[PDB]
């Protein structure tokens, strides 16, 4: 199962990660069955 | 998901992710209604000795 959790929250420091407490909850959750090892990221090119 | 209480009206938010609560103990507290996607509040009936 692929569990995919998220939450978007305002943010202001920059030099690290904002002091606070959060839980993310889950939004979808795929039975792909995949054997999972790396990810990346997308930026858009400009 | 069986059982015997009363259903009544309730104010507790479930959010979008739940759906059936439980006690402290394994049962269920209140549940979300099918076909019309509610919330019901389930209180045990009343019982005691004689
Ligand atoms: C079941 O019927 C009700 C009656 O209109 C409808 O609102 C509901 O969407 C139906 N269930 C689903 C899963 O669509």
């Amino acid at each position: 199962y692929f569990k995919i959790y998220s939450k978007h929250t305002p943010i202001n420091l920059v030099r690290d990660l904002p002091q606070g407490f959060s839980a993310l909850e889950p939004l979808v959750d795929l039975p792909i069955g995949i054997n999972i090892t790396r990810f990346q990221t997308l930026l858009a090119l400009h | 998901l069986t059982g015997t209480g009363v259903l009544t009206e309730s104010n507790k938010k479930f959010l979008p992710f739940q759906q059936f609560g439980r006690d402290i103990a394994d049962t269920t507290d209140a549940v979300r209604d099918p076909q019309t996607l509610e919330i019901l509040d389930i209180t045990p009936c009343s019982f005691g000795g004689v």
